[PDB]
């Protein structure tokens, strides 16, 4: 069956880094855009990181760039997001999502921040 | 030619209108003939959270009618950064969100 796995969260202290780990089945890394949202107490779920097909073409929300990175196995099908410089309003559970039909859903992380 | 856009840009899809996104993605000729079909499609292409799969030309340096531009190679605006993002150059492509 088509799912998504995420593993490497954690609790991280002040300024410290991360990597998490998502992981496809079912269909290759290149085929379609992966996303990254982050979800934390307030309004509603945020978007956070987006990468498209032909080349890299990061592309960064202004509160959030320049400070996170993103990295593909392409020979394993899987996208790794590195954490660096992380304060405490960070906090949230965070979800990455691909679209192959209908809109999958992650079960996603919490990460804190203290 | 099918596409995706917001609501206010179907007025700029016309022949002889202007419009920022209009003369950077899609300019319909001026002797143009034909038609647009435009239907709202909140319940298929609107993602609690922000959808961000589609994308549009935001800076780019003209462009002829039915030309395609699949090439999105950064856009100087004036020291050249020589293909690094940074100062006096943008990345040319922005998300409808």
């Amino acid at each position: 069956q088509v799912q998504l796995v995420e593993s490497g969260g954690g609790l991280v202290q002040a300024g410290g880094s991360l990597r998490l780990s998502c992981a496809a089945s079912g269909f290759p890394v290149e085929s379609e855009n992966m996303h990254w949202y982050r979800q934390a107490p307030g309004k509603e779920r945020e978007w956070v990181a987006a990468i498209y097909s032909t080349g890299g073409w990061t592309l960064y929300a202004d509160s959030v760039k320049g400070r996170f990175t993103i990295s593909r196995d392409n020979a394993k099908n899987t996208v790794y997001l590195q954490m660096n410089s992380l304060k405490p309003e960070d906090t949230a559970v965070y979800y990455c999502a691909v679209q192959v039909g209908y809109w999958y859903e992650g079960q996603g992380t919490q990460v804190t921040v203290s | 030619d099918s596409f995706v856009i917001r609501g206010d840009e179907v007025r700029q899809i016309a022949p002889g209108q202007t419009g920022k996104i209009a003369d950077y993605n899609y300019k319909l000729p001026d002797d143009f003939t034909g038609c647009v079909i435009a239907w709202n499609s909140n319940n298929l292409d609107s993602k609690v959270g922000g959808n961000y799969n589609y994308l549009y030309r935001l800076f780019r340096k003209n462009l002829k009618p039915f030309e395609r531009d699949i090439s999105t190679e950064i856009y100087q605006a004036g020291t050249p950064c020589n293909g690094v993002e940074g100062f006096n150059c943008y990345f040319p492509l922005q998300s409808y969100g």
